[PDB]
């Protein structure tokens, strides 16, 4: 409640917890080229005339899905360029001291981007002899995707940057985190502990120096309960964990929709070219034929105008993350939402099957108590000496200094306040006078 | 009975025989062909997607698949001419044959943590002013297509 | 349907380890059905005497895309005679009777249920071990209790499980010649007898009618176990029947003898979409009918019998015009 | 019976336009509770 | 009967789709612009959203005036100056 | 019914291509209204 | 009627005869032959 007095009411809590928001950026997509003669004609020269007379559709085909997987390699050699550090500090065990950086830690990839992968369901990509496999093994799953491509003749190619790089640049982020944000700018790194950067952070937001030293052990402790719960994280509740999935989905469904396109008879007697040909007379086979050939043409055209939209929003998105990089994880971020909910303190990034998972840690006001406020102090005897809090305000206890995130009050002193020009909302004191007005 | 097995796809996937010995049925599979060609050389190396080298200098089997008559580099560059997917790069000589670059991972400066109260600070002395270029497309070319003529070629049965 | 009953694997293609959506003939979900149940007849001690039966023959029901038995429903389990209330015997498994007419006969009483021109009749023969499938013209015979024959509240072939039925000595034609009695065979296109092994298992009978011929599907021959229906039997009849008639059985045992038989229960086909559930087997143990309500049309949308939670939704709803409007010019 | 022989096109139309009304229901509800404030101060007539 | 001649509310009953409703009740999201407009007044006192003090509106005013760089003397002897644009600007917004 | 099917395919291909023209639409139309949204959330914490 | 003027054109394409202000293309002219030219040699 507002008070009708030059005394204002603050609402400041007594106690704090840590809490870790989850974020998911999809930055990639699976890079997807189709080959048009096998998949509209199925090897059969008299589609392939008839396809001659629409036009050259099989060569644009193949040019246009080249054109967005190549789009896709810039986008990722762009992103990964910004999230490396200039200079970063060597990861060792026990990195973070009190903290426990131990999931983040590379075990290589960390245990925790080790985990969301295993927790995530994908198709086993098998690059490197995929083909050998799905006829030796069969179907991988049923209706696998890998081997119905090899089928179709469609191929999924593989990402711009291999598992190792991609950890690699993650881990010198991981190290750089403490030494970039102590100091403006990137020109200089200091290499400083973990635990240090997070009680400078903590300056930042407005808890006390005094406050942070008696509190350390039990800030650690927090910020340690906060990892664990992010370890266990990983849910069908969590909505950052279902949006990896739903990348994945959205990539297998593309894959699915030439299997059963292909099926789809179109009007055609039959989904084979071939089984028409034994059917029907080649004349009347012609006309089957060629609704097959229209089925097919508008089902690859549709499926890269989808690969064209789908790699346009995951370049905008992979700009989002490297904005989200450099504003969050490589410095604390004043703006609010932005990062984690409450007031940011520091995040982590560790990569993802089409795109980077963002881990922010946040700090959370509780139990809030009024307590009675004075915007400014101005000595009776003097009108013009006067002094306003800095990251603080004034509070009856008789006036003290807390600390804007953590209530604790304590003397007022002239490192706590601003000298000010004298105001009329600014109470005058004749008692007690605090030292930087003592003039 | 039914002898004749399909999948959900509706492909047939099985078959039963006269004998009564079942065989699976896979249709013949495509080997999935692309060309990795630079035009200072006007030189291609042909690559195969998935495809164990058993099917295809010789080939050289690689992480992201098989590529026919690959010699490998042994070095490493963090520049890439071609990318060929994972850490694989597709370099030309120069004209010879292309070479196999893995991409190498640029190191950052390692300045190490002191137990101490005193901390190691990495500090430039000299410093270099560079201008980086970005363009942003604020307008297209504005397009107003007559529908009537292009449909119909001014024909009246059309319209 | 989520137990596969009335369920006909498709005659094409067998689907192994994969849930899809098949249009087929096939029984409603939650439909009772019609049911007949075939009662000894009255008897005096140790012999047998009038016949006792609903009069099924009288009743006509559409032939309609054909209709699946359900054979032993009860059998196996305690029971009562039907004859009786007082009689208790354990239920046995009995075998239906069914004749089909493209047309229907006027009786010189007048009774319904005598099929004109040439009629379907598929008779169990033997006690059940064969059944007897023929296309033929049906003549009354004017003796007394025939239909032709003054005094017949109906027809019903009858067998003795005393004599008919002996280890010694079995009649495979004893239930074919009652048959003659009621009705005489004249110009029959075909005979046909499919030899069915004696079981107390739940049995599924089948009949539709397709350009090729009319299709037998018997649950026994290929999944008894599963209770799905497999052809066994193939008839050349070329005429589309509209009518068809069940044909009451009365069994001849001893009033002591007198035992209970389990129910049969016919249930139309209709064209329906299906989503199957098919085992590595390939037999179907689990299925959805979209017609039966919201639920069951969300499972076959989705195609899912087990969704993850959600609102979806399903087809409108939509009315249907009670009759035709017609207007006049002036 | 002709769309059949396409495919099952009424069932993927309905799941398609249920999951976009889905997604902005979601939308809507992470925007609300970025704008919603931990603390606030009661509006009064005469405020200001 | 429909409320408009050709209602596309109509249209869509005859064709048979719907038009669902919106997650939130008019009523709940008024609720949510309400709190917005009274944390507005003193939300913006330091960094950092752990605290919430409860200052007058035109109290912020006067602090973001003075942030911009007009100077604390001249705020003061405008107080009245300053309201009364801010009120014509707001009038002008009624009939925007 | 041979060339009732004809007649009748336009009118299913046509309804068809709308309902996938609508479905298409109303997913541009949501993912627009999402990235809206967002900068909403943005200009509430940054402005108001 | 659309013949008779562009603005008449404007007004059939909108299918509004008030529209709002605004600048609207229209079917372009299209240029008619007064002549038909028959090189062949037969």
């Amino acid at each position: 409640d507002q008070l009708n007095s030059s005394y204002f009411k603050l609402s400041i809590p007594t106690n704090f917890s840590f809490g870790v928001t989850q974020e998911y950026i999809q930055t990639t997509i699976q890079k997807v080229t189709v080959d048009c003669k096998q998949y509209v004609c199925n090897g059969f020269q008299k589609c392939e005339q008839l396809l001659r007379e629409y036009g050259q559709f099989c060569s644009k085909i193949n040019q246009a899905l080249h054109g967005a997987n190549l789009r896709q390699d810039d986008s990722v050699r762009n992103l990964f360029a910004s999230v490396k550090s200039s200079q970063s500090s060597p990861i060792i065990p026990g990195f973070g001291g009190d903290f426990n950086l131990t999931l983040l830690e590379p075990v290589a990839r960390s245990a925790i981007e080790d985990l969301l992968f295993d927790k995530v369901t994908i198709a086993d990509p098998g690059y490197m002899q995929g083909y050998d496999d799905c006829m030796q093994q069969g179907p991988a799953s049923a209706r696998d995707l890998i081997c119905a491509q090899y089928v179709a003749g469609y191929k999924v190619l593989p990402p711009l940057m291999d598992v190792n790089m991609e950890a690699a640049y993650t881990s010198s982020l991981l190290g750089s985190i403490a030494g970039v944000g102590w100091t403006a700018g990137l020109s200089s790194f200091a290499a400083i502990p973990f635990a240090q950067s997070i009680f400078y952070r903590l300056n930042g937001v407005g808890i006390t120096q005094q406050v942070l030293s008696e509190n350390q052990k039990l800030i650690a402790n927090k910020f340690n309960q906060a990892l664990g719960a992010m370890q266990t994280g990983f849910t069908t509740t969590n909505e950052a964990f279902q949006k990896v999935q739903d990348a994945v989905n959205n990539n297998a469904q593309a894959l699915s929709k030439l299997a059963s396109e292909l099926s789809n008879t179109f009007g055609a007697i039959s989904a084979s070219i071939g089984d028409i040909i034994q059917r029907l007379d080649p004349p009347e086979q012609d006309a089957q034929i060629d609704r097959l050939i229209n089925g097919r043409l508008t089902t690859l055209n549709a499926f890269v105008a989808q690969q064209l939209v789908r790699s346009e929003s995951a370049a905008l998105s992979a700009q989002l993350a490297k904005d989200k990089v450099n504003e969050c994880v490589k410095a604390q971020s004043k703006r609010s939402g932005f990062c984690g909910q409450g007031t940011h303190i520091v995040s982590f990034v560790v990569n993802a099957p089409n795109g980077l998972y963002f881990m922010h840690v946040g700090y959370y006001p509780s139990n809030h108590i009024e307590v009675v406020s004075a915007y400014g102090l101005c000595d009776a005897a003097n009108p013009t000496n006067c002094i306003a809090p800095v990251n603080g305000y004034f509070i009856k206890t008789e006036w003290s200094y807390t600390g804007s995130s953590f209530y604790a009050p304590e003397p007022i002193t002239s490192l706590n306040t601003k000298y000010v020009a004298p105001q009329v909302t600014y109470q005058n004191i004749s008692t007690n006078l605090p030292p930087p007005l003592l003039g | 009975q039914q002898r004749f097995v399909y999948d959900a796809y509706q492909n047939l996937v099985g078959y039963y025989s006269d004998d009564g010995n079942y065989y699976c049925l896979r249709a013949c599979v495509s080997v999935p062909v692309s060309v990795i060609y630079d035009k200072e050389t006007k030189t291609h190396a042909t690559l195969f997607g998935s495809v164990a080298c058993e099917h295809i200098y010789g080939p050289l089997q690689t992480p992201v698949g098989c590529v026919l008559g690959l010699v490998n580099s042994s070095l490493f560059v963090e520049d890439c001419k071609l990318p060929l997917g994972q850490s694989l790069c597709a370099l030309p000589d120069t004209p010879g044959e292309m070479r196999l670059a893995s991409i190498a991972f640029n190191h950052p400066i390692q300045v190490d943590q002191l137990n101490s109260s005193y901390f190691k600070l990495s500090i430039p002395t000299n410093f270099s002013f560079g201008v980086t270029q970005e363009y942003i497309q604020t307008t297209i070319q504005k397009v107003t297509v007559d529908c009537k003529q292009y449909v119909c070629n001014g024909f009246q049965k059309c319209e | 349907v989520s137990k596969a009953d009335g369920i006909i694997y498709p005659q094409g293609r067998t689907y192994s380890n994969i849930t899809i959506t098949y249009q087929g003939l096939f029984p409603y979900q939650g439909d009772h059905g019609d049911m007949y149940v075939y009662s000894a007849g009255h008897a005096t001690g140790t012999t047998p005497q009038k016949l006792f039966v609903a009069n099924y023959s009288q009743d006509v029901k559409q032939f309609a895309n054909g209709f699946v038995v359900r054979i032993g429903a009860a059998a196996n389990s305690t029971g009562t005679v039907i004859i009786s209330p007082s009689t208790s015997a354990t239920i046995r498994k009995i075998y239906p009777a069914f004749m089909l007419g493209s047309s229907v006969g006027n009786f010189s009483d007048g009774k319904m249920g005598r099929f004109f021109n040439h009629t379907l009749v598929l008779l169990p023969d033997g006690c059940g071990t064969l059944l007897r499938a023929f296309y033929c013209i049906l003549e009354p015979r004017s003796g007394n209790h025939c239909p032709a024959g003054n005094s017949y509240t109906s027809f019903a072939t009858y067998h003795t499980p005393a004599t008919d039925c002996s280890d010694g000595n079995y009649n495979r034609n004893a239930s074919l010649n009652s048959f003659k009695e009621y009705f005489n065979l004249r110009n029959c296109t075909f005979m046909y007898t499919y030899n069915i092994t004696e079981d107390e298992i739940l049995e599924w009978f089948g009949i539709t009618q397709t350009a090729q011929g009319v299709h037998l599907f018997s649950s026994r021959y290929v999944d008894l176990y599963g209770g799905n229906m497999f052809q066994f039997a193939t008839l050349p009849v070329y005429d589309t029947i509209k009518y068809y008639s069940i044909i009451p059985h009365s069994i001849r045992s001893i009033q002591s003898d007198r035992k209970a038989w389990a129910a049969f229960y016919v249930y139309k086909l209709q064209p329906l979409t299906f989503l199957l559930d098919f085992s590595v087997d390939g037999y179907i143990r689990r299925a959805i009918d979209c017609g039966f309500n919201d639920l069951s049309q969300l499972h076959c949308s989705y195609e899912s019998f087990d969704v993850e939670s959600g609102v979806y939704s399903v087809s409108s709803f939509e009315a249907k015009p009670s009759g035709s409007v017609v207007e006049q010019a002036e």
